[PDB]
């Protein structure tokens, strides 16, 4: 199990380094965009010409490598937490037997140790881990909300905001209250940033309650 | 507003002006090209930045190039 | 028999003269509401709006508040209404500050002095309306 | 067919449908003569008329049998 | 002139009224006619539905129209009166308007109306007349027998 | 005049255009220069309207493509019947349906996968099926395997006939556009001829073969002693012994003494106590009445004879003051454009599939299908998913019609024009509806979670703290329970026992039971409404703003699916109606997933289970829905975490395949996020580096490799996302229900 997870960690480190190194070295230019240095570090794109130029700025290579940073540190912390939980429980055979396959990882680490967290509050009452349960579901919510910004892009929301602008300007009473800055959909880089922040914050706020509440409940 | 520039690799194909949806670009006489014309951007303030000119440009790399910059009502293309 | 026509005989304005938008009932009700009523000063507009909103703001807090099943349910509801009204008039004041930066006309909702008068009327009216609703709910046995 | 009431009801329903029907604005009830209907529509006037006459006759006969009137 | 004339009776006006009356008087007559018809339609629908389907007030209020209103609490009656008074002051302001069209809260003089509009107005008027007779009949039956409309039909 | 006119030998039968791959498309006919050509081939394979410009040729291609689809469907029905005949325990199940688990698939022993051939009873080892085909055949009256074998062979013959017909109607005798545009005759034949005679023939089959065999089987006669269908068909003496009205013949039909057939044409309602399913006599009466209804319906529209309606005049006569010209031009639109017809038909097909799902669980139609809990869950979930997919296809093809076949000349001032002229108001109001509905419905759940975590159960939106009762649903249920006496006097029992009444049970298991509604049902129903409304918002906005918008006045010029219109105007990403469909597919996925989760938890907690002799009712989860479905924590704990045990603990057993598919579906769902989040520019630069690496060794291909187009990346991400999610739920539901039920 240690062999396999270490090679997975090597995979994740090499892929994160691949993304970051490619971003750094192609920041100046590329065959699809030799004049990238003129545009700079963080620009949305070069347009749909030449087949499409999404995520070409090498800020988008930070954005894309942040996902792999979260992935690799998540794998590392899963490994540490499970191998230490079994040893604290004096049940290292469980890790040595079940860590060699992903079903064992999903069953004996997440599903098994998630009970004291999700049972922080239930229909019959609540314990001191109710705060941790709330946070697990809150981090879940933030992580899921990041997917909206990461998947849905700007034109849909710009048209929707145009419709909302029409409605506000045309309704009576409320039209007396009028904005000063024209409302617009978030920019491409802005929404990439917001979605990445939601992803990362949901990641940390849904793993921290798990790693603390399960360890506290088991006390081993 | 965005900055529209035309480099001397132009070949007077007048396709950028056709792709232009805001009348930012026009052909002006020139010596370098055999067609005797070059694209120019006298109305860059009306540019919105969709880069249809860049899409339509057939040079190996773009003779016409658009650099996004300061945003305005016209550049954002807000009807409100 | 068309019933949806251009707004003010202008096909190119982004609106339609539907029965909902333009009918006599809509015109009468809207034009006779305080915010659009003719001759009302900004203070009077704000006052009417204030009592109208403060009268009903207490009810949600009173009935559905955390202390609904408590002897101090109505007092807690009134304090909640007062706090919400404080937030509302703070919002009004900062909105006036942000929108009507430079102005010297007055006697108009779209001016600094007129909006300040409107906010003052709203604050006083809302406090009075919440207090009156408290009195009525205390003496609900009358009705 | 078995009963004289059933035959009478079916015949009356067929005649009523043929009289009161209208095809493309032409009908006996609407003052179109029998000869003009015959030339315009042919035996399609009888076929559709008697088909719907049988449908309404079945409906009324079954309703009357359910109600015990028959 | 107006829209009320219909096939079965034509321009029904045996007792004058229409002639020797001001245009204001004619507008008042048509406004009252439409108000009566609309209120009567509401009353007929209310009695018909409340005879056999009255879920409000825990289903305890009687099906008799002339006693259900007696059993309704005072606050409900006051609120109904307030609502009707608000509708009526809107009607008064509509009367004060310079382009009043008896009964027309919709406007309808500012749109390219055709004969279908007059036909639908006549449909409203005739349904209002029928409801005007029917509602008074319902109330008289409730006073006489004590049963509502559908209960009487049972 | 409606008549048949065809062209003889319009196309030659040759493999030259098999060899030429991109023959259909003008651009692709030249040849490949990049790998995008390969993708464009498949993308534009079946886009006949883009391939050609002749509506006649498009219609001919569509007609023969339909023939090919029918051939595939016949092969699929053949596979079902043949596998039942050969590789199934149908005989054992027919002898003992309650104890034997239906199974019609056997895996070979190659890599130790023979463990998947689990113990299904009857001395048979195989993979348990959940399609309900066993109960279907029992209803149809099949009692032996020779019948299954012969109907499978017949299905193969029909598939070959369909392939031949598809070849013939494109290469030998192709119809004309005039033939295709006879919509009135088509509707007449599909109402009276297809549906009407289909129902009539099925009613005859039921009355003659299904009622006797099923009645004998319910009585107790084993399948070996059942008289064969050919004997039952003409032996009127046996049919009279079973149903006494058969001795009277067809005279009670020809004379209108239809009451004489009351024994085998009933209106009993409810469920048969023996099989726990609908009465087959009721089903026969149902299909006969529908046959009469459809044959009556199909004589409406005009044909070669004078009698009949015309849809053109029917539409043109329907116009009102608030609609201008009304439905003028829609007949021309729907006669000229195939995409509009596809949109309407897909919307109705999907909604009908959802209705089928909602009806089949509540009124189990096939014998011993109610107690077969895997079958009910599988069929419900399957048809819900198919319905959602079809509805989004409807939206997509409506958008395609708007982009391509729309024209103001034909629609000046009709309903389509009037709808386009206030799309802004429509979308803004639906936006407000979505925000209000979602805020309230999900804020109930979040408020409940917050109060539970704060230790304030008295402040919850529960059945005992702050009740949100569905008074209208309860009222409708009460009316449907009282219907058999008052408003449906000839019906003996309720249409469904879900509304109320007795608890139908076969052996120990419960077939149907009243479903009680409360606060949790209120909350989850309003969640359903919110999800449907947001999906409608996305799809309707995509359809309405397909032509143009305030952001792009010339959106129609770009096309139906295009990546963007550049980074101008702040960014015009996903402005296309195609991208609106791409976004709405996520939302229907969310909607249907929540619906099936609600169905699964509600039925395991409150209907499914076992009933003892004393009357004790014990449910699968123990009625925890009413108290645990009030919070997202309860949804996460008592449904997902609790019921994932049967999936994760499946290794080393027959459900190990379900565990493996669970993990693989999770993997594919995660894999999809790469395409959904990433962009083409990064991958093109990475491909440039890899192309350099290949050029260094002199093996860079002539067909230069390219990153996928933006639209293709979105499509690939969406497809992988949907496959992963649906596969995860598929494995989870099947493993859970097969293990517990
Ligand atoms: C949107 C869903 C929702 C709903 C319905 C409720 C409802 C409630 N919450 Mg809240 N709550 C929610 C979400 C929601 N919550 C969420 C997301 C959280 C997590 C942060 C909480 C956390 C929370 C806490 C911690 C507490 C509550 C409490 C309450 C209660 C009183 C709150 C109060 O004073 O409101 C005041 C509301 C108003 C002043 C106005 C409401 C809007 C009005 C009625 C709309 C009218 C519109 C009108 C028809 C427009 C047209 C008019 C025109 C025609 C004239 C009430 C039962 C308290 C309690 O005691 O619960 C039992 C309490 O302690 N909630
Ligand atoms: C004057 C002669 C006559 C008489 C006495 C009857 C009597 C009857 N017909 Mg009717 N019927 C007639 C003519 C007549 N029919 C004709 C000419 C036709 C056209 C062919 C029909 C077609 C017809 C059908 C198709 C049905 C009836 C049914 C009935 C019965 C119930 C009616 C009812 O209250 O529905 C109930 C009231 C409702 C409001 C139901 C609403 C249902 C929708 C879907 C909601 C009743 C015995 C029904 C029945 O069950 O017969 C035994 C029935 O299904 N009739
Ligand atoms: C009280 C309600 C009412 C009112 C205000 C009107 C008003 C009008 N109707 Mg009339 N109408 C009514 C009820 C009413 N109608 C009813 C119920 C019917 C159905 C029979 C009709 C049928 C009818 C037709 C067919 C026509 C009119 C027309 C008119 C107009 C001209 C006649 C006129 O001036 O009448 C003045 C009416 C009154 C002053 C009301 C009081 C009348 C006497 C004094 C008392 C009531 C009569 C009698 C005792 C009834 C009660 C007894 C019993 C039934 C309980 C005018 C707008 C004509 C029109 O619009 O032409 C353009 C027209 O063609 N009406
Ligand atoms: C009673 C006459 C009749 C019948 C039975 C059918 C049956 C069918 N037609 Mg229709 N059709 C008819 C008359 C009829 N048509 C006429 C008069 C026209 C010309 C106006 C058309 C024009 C037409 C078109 C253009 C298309 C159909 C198609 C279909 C199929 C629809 C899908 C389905 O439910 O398959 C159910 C399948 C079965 C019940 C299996 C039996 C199959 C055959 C009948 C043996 C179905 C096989 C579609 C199709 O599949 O095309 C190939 C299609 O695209 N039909
Ligand atoms: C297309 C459907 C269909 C078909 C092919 C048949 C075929 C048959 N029916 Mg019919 N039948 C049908 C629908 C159908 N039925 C329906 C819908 C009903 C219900 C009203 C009946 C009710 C019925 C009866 C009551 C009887 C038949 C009988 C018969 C035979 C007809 C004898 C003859 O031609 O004289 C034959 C087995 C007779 C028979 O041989 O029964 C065994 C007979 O007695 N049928
Ligand atoms: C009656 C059904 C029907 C019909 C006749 C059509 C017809 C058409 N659609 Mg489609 N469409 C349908 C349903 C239908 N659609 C549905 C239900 C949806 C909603 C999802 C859509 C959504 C849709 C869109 C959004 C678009 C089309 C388009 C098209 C056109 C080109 C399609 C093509 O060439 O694909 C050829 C076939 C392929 C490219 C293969 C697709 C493979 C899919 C994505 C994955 C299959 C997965 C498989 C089942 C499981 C894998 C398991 C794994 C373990 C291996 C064509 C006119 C396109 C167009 O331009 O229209 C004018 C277009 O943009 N359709
Ligand atoms: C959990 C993840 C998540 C969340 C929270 C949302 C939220 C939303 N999406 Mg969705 N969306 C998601 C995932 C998510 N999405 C994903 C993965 C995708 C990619 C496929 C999309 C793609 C997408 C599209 C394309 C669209 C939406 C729309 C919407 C909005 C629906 C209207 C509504 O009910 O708003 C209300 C807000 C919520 C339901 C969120 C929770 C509300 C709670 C109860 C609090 C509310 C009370 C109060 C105001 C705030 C709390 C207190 C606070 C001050 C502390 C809403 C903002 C549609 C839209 O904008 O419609 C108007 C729309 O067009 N989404
Ligand atoms: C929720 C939306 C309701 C408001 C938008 C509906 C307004 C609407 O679509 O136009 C008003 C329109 C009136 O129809 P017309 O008689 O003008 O239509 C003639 C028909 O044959 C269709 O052309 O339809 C309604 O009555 C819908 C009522 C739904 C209530
Ligand atoms: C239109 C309409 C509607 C609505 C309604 C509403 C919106 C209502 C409201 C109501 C309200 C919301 C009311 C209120 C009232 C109030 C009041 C009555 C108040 C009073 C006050 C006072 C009297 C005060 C006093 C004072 C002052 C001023 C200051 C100082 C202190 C004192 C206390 C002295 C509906 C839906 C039904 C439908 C139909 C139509
Ligand atoms: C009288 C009455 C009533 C009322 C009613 C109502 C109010 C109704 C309404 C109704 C309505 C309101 C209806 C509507 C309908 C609609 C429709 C039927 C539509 C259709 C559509 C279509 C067909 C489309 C198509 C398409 C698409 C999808 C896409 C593209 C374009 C096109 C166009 C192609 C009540 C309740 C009191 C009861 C008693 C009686
Ligand atoms: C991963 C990824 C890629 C890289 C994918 C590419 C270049 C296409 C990959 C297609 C492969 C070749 C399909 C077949 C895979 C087989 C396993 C390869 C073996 C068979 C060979 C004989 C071809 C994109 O190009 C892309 C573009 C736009 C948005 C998102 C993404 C994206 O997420
Ligand atoms: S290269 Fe570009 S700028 Fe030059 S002529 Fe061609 S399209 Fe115009
Ligand atoms: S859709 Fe977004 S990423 Fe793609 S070209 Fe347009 S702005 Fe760039």
């Amino acid at each position: 199990g240690d062999f396999l997870i270490h090679h997975a960690i090597a995979l994740a480190l090499h892929t994160t380094t691949l993304i970051l190194v490619k971003g750094a070295l192609d920041a100046r230019g590329s065959k699809l965009m030799p004049d990238k240095k003129d545009f700079g570090y963080s620009f949305p794109c070069d347009g749909p010409g030449r087949g499409g130029t999404c995520d070409i700025s090498a800020w988008d290579a930070f954005y894309l490598a942040m996902f792999w940073m979260l992935n690799t540190i998540g794998w590392v912390t899963f490994y540490w937490h499970w191998k230490h939980m079994t040893i604290w429980g004096g049940n290292a055979a469980a890790f040595n037997e079940s860590s060699t396959y992903i079903m064992g990882w999903l069953r004996d680490y997440l599903w098994l140790n998630s009970s004291p967290l999700i049972n922080g509050y239930n229909a019959f009452g609540m314990n001191a881990q109710a705060v941790w349960a709330w946070m697990f579901l809150f981090g879940h919510l933030i992580w899921a909300t990041g997917f909206m910004f990461l998947i849905s892009w700007r034109g849909y929301w710009q048209e929707l905001i145009e419709t909302l602008v029409w409605a506000h300007e045309r309704t009576p009473i409320a039209n007396l209250v009028k904005w000063r800055d024209k409302p617009v959909a978030l920019s491409i880089v802005q929404a990439r940033l917001v979605g990445l922040a939601h992803f990362t914050i949901g990641y940390i706020f849904t793993y921290a309650p798990f790693v603390i509440a399960s360890t506290t409940g088991k006390f081993s | 507003s965005h900055s529209v520039r035309v480099y001397d690799t132009c070949i007077g194909c007048t396709q950028c002006v056709r792709a232009c949806p805001c009348d930012v670009l026009e052909m002006v006489p020139w010596d370098g090209c055999k067609a005797g014309q070059i694209a120019s951007a006298p109305r860059a303030e009306d540019c919105i930045g969709c880069k249809r000119c860049e899409t339509a440009c057939p040079t190996d790399f773009l003779s016409v190039r658009v650099y996004l910059g300061s945003e305005t009502t016209r550049s954002l293309g807000l009807s409100y | 028999s068309e019933f949806v026509k251009p707004f003010n005989n202008d096909p190119f304005v982004g609106n339609l003269s539907t029965p909902v938008t333009t009918s006599t009932a809509t015109k009468l009700y809207l034009g006779n509401l305080p915010i659009y009523r003719k001759g009302l000063s900004p203070l009077m507009r704000g006052l009417e709006v204030g009592m109208a909103h403060g009268y009903f703001l207490i009810g949600p807090f009173y009935i559905l508040g955390p202390l609904r099943n408590s002897p101090n349910a109505l007092l807690v509801g009134l304090f909640s209404a007062y706090g919400l009204i404080i937030i509302l008039t703070l919002a009004l004041t900062i909105y006036g500050l942000a929108s009507f930066q430079d102005n010297s006309t007055g006697s108009n909702l779209e001016s600094s002095k007129g909006w300040r008068s409107f906010t003052s009327g709203f604050t006083v009216g809302a406090l009075g309306g919440a207090s009156v609703a408290y009195v009525l709910l205390n003496n609900v046995s009358f009705f | 067919a078995y009963s004289i009431p059933k035959a009478f009801i079916m015949m009356f329903c067929n005649v009523l449908v043929i009289s009161t029907m209208t095809i493309q604005g032409k009908g006996l009830a609407k003052g179109t003569p029998h000869d003009e209907m015959v030339e315009s529509f042919g035996i399609t006037w009888l076929l559709a008329g008697t088909a719907l006459g049988h449908i309404v006759g079945a409906g009324t006969i079954l309703g009357c049998s359910t109600a015990g009137i028959l | 002139d107006m829209v009320g004339a219909c096939k079965p009776l034509g321009f029904f006006d045996p007792l004058g009224f229409s002639k020797d009356a001001s245009p204001a008087s004619m507008a008042k007559f048509r406004e009252a006619e439409l108000k009566h018809g609309r209120v009567a339609m509401l009353a007929c629908a209310g009695m018909i539905t409340a005879d056999k389907f009255h879920p409000l007030y825990d289903g305890k209020l009687s099906s008799n129209p002339l006693l259900a209103i007696a059993q309704v609490p005072k606050l409900g009656l006051l609120q109904i009166l307030l609502f009707i008074g608000f509708m009526e002051v809107f009607g008064i302001l509509n009367s004060r308007r310079p382009d009043y069209k008896p009964g027309d809260f919709l406007g309808s003089s500012q749109w390219d109306t055709t004969e279908v509009w007059d036909n639908y107005q006549l449909r409203e008027l005739n349904n209002g007349r029928l409801a005007m007779f029917a509602s008074i009949g319902m109330l008289t039956h409730a006073y006489i027998t004590g049963k509502g409309p559908l209960e009487l039909l049972d | 005049k409606v008549r048949v006119i065809v062209d003889k030998d319009p196309v030659a039968t040759s493999f030259e255009k098999w060899a030429q791959p991109g023959h259909f498309s003008r651009t692709l006919a030249k040849g490949p220069k990049t790998t995008t050509w390969i993708w464009n081939l498949h993308a534009d394979a079946h886009d006949f309207d883009s391939q050609t410009s002749s509506l006649e040729d498009i219609s001919r291609k569509i007609f023969s493509a339909h023939f090919g689809q029918l051939a595939i469907i016949f092969l699929w029905v053949s596979q079902a019947y043949f596998h039942g005949a050969r590789f199934s325990n149908y005989s054992a199940w027919l002898q003992n349906p309650t104890a034997i688990k239906p199974s019609a698939q056997v895996v070979w022993p190659i890599v130790g996968q023979e463990i998947l051939n689990g113990d299904v009873g009857g001395g048979f080892s195989g993979v348990q099926i959940t399609s309900g085909v066993f109960q279907m055949w029992r209803a149809s009256g099949i009692t032996n395997e020779t019948e299954l074998y012969w109907t499978a062979m017949g299905g193969l013959v029909m598939s070959a006939l369909m392939v031949f017909a598809g070849w013939f109607h494109y290469h030998k005798a192709a119809p004309k556009l005039e033939w295709f545009q006879n919509v009135e005759s088509m509707m007449n034949h599909h109402l009276a001829g297809l549906l009407g005679l289909g129902c009539l023939s099925w009613s005859g089959h039921q009355i003659h073969i299904s009622l006797p065999i099923n009645k004998l089987l319910d009585a107790g006669v084993a399948p070996q002693e059942i008289p064969l269908p050919h004997e039952l068909l003409f032996n009127q003496d046996l049919m009279a012994q079973l149903y006494p009205s058969f001795k009277k013949g067809l005279l009670p039909f020809f004379t209108l003494n239809w009451s004489e057939y009351s024994d085998f044409l009933t209106f009993k309602g409810g469920l048969n106590p023996i099989t726990g399913s609908l009465w087959l006599s009721d089903t026969a009466h149902h299909h006969l009445a529908l046959a009469v209804l459809f044959i009556f319906a199909g004589h409406m529209y005009r044909t070669n004879w004078g009698i009949g309606h015309s849809m053109k005049e029917i539409l043109e006569a329907h116009k009102g003051p608030l609609t201008g010209e009304g439905h003028k031009g829609l007949y021309e639109i729907l006669t000229t454009s195939w995409h509009a017809q596809l949109a309407i038909n897909l919307a109705m097909m999907g909604s009908l599939s959802i209705i089928v799902a909602h009806h089949m669980y509540a009124m189990p139609p096939y014998p011993y299908i109610g107690v077969d809990y895997p079958t009910q869950l599988s069929l419900f979930t399957h048809h819900m998913w198919i319905g959602g997919f079809c509805i989004c296809g409807a939206a997509a093809h409506g958008a395609i019609f708007m982009v391509r076949d729309y024209s103001p000349v034909q629609s000046y001032n009709n309903l389509l024009d009037r709808v386009l002229r206030h799309r802004d108001a429509i979308i803004s109001h639906l936006n407000w509806v979505c925000i209000f509905l979602g805020t309230h419905s999900f804020g109930f759940y979040i408020h409940n979670d917050t109060m539970r975590a704060l230790g304030r159960p008295q402040d919850m939106f529960s059945d005992k703290a702050i009740q949100l009762q569905p008074i209208f649903a309860k009222w409708v249920q009460s009316l449907h329970t009282l219907a058999p006496g008052s408003t449906a006097p000839n019906a003996l029992a309720t249409s469904s026992y879900a509304f109320g009444g007795d608890v139908v049970a076969v052996n120990g298991k419960i077939a149907m039971m009243p479903i009680t509604l409360g606060t949790a049902d209120f909350m989850v129903h309003h969640i359903h409404a919110f999800t449907i409304h947001v999906t409608v918002l996305i799809l309707l906005k995509g359809v309405l703003f397909a032509r143009s918008s305030r952001l792009i006045p010339d959106k129609a010029n770009l096309g139906f699916r295009f990546p963007c219109d550049g980074p101008g105007r702040g960014g015009t990403c996903q402005v296309s109606a195609w991208d609106h469909i791409f976004l709405g597919l996520f939302w229907m996925y969310n909607c249907i997933s929540v619906v099936i989760f609600h169905f699964s938890w509600k039925m395991q907690s409150d209907v499914w289970g076992t009933i003892s002799s004393s009357g004790k009712i014990s449910h699968v989860t123990g009625g925890n829905f009413a108290n645990s479905a009030l919070t997202i924590n309860g949804w996460l704990r008592d449904f997902l975490w609790s019921q994932a045990s049967q999936v994760i603990q499946s290794y080393g057993s027959a459900l190990s395949a379900y565990g493996l598919i669970f993990l693989g579906a999770h993997f594919i769902w995660a894999f999809s996020l790469m395409f959904l989040f990433s962009g083409r520019g990064y991958w093109q630069e990475l491909i440039e580096s890899i192309v350099w690496a290949h050029n260094k060794l002199k093996l860079a291909p002539a067909i230069q490799p390219r990153a996928l187009s933006i639209t293709q990346g979105r499509a690939v991400g969406l497809a992988h996302y949907l496959l992963g999610g649906i596969g995860t739920t598929w494995s989870f539901f099947l493993a859970r229900i097969i293990s517990v039920g």
